[PDB]
């Protein structure tokens, strides 16, 4: 008989980078907004 | 599941794997919807994760 000893099977485990990555960022346009004095289409009337 | 499967996606993008998800890739997807989801699913070598 042999003894496994210094044969004895390898487990693995990954070194996991999670603990310093960086996050995925939402992006949102800063909207010039409307309720802010935001200028407005000047339809036209005639006074004939 | 979309904010799980963002969290998801950044684990593996974190470790190395370049994952192809229709959120991040929407320029790319936007040219073609069909054309984007067949190439990925013709690629034998591509890895489909399905999230249930």
């Amino acid at each position: 008989v042999r003894e496994p000893g210094s044969q004895a099977c390898l487990a693995i485990d990954p070194l996991v980078g999670e603990e310093g990555g960086a996050a995925v960022a939402k992006l949102e346009p800063h909207l010039q907004p409307r309720g802010q004095p935001a200028p407005q289409p000047l339809h036209t009337l005639v006074l004939a | 599941t979309a904010m799980e499967v963002v969290k998801f996606v950044n684990f593996l993008l974190v470790n190395g794997f370049q994952t192809a998800i229709d959120i991040f890739e929407d320029r790319i997807r936007g040219i073609d919807i069909i054309k984007w989801m067949e190439r990925y699913l013709r690629d034998k070598t591509v890895m489909i994760i399905v999230a249930i």
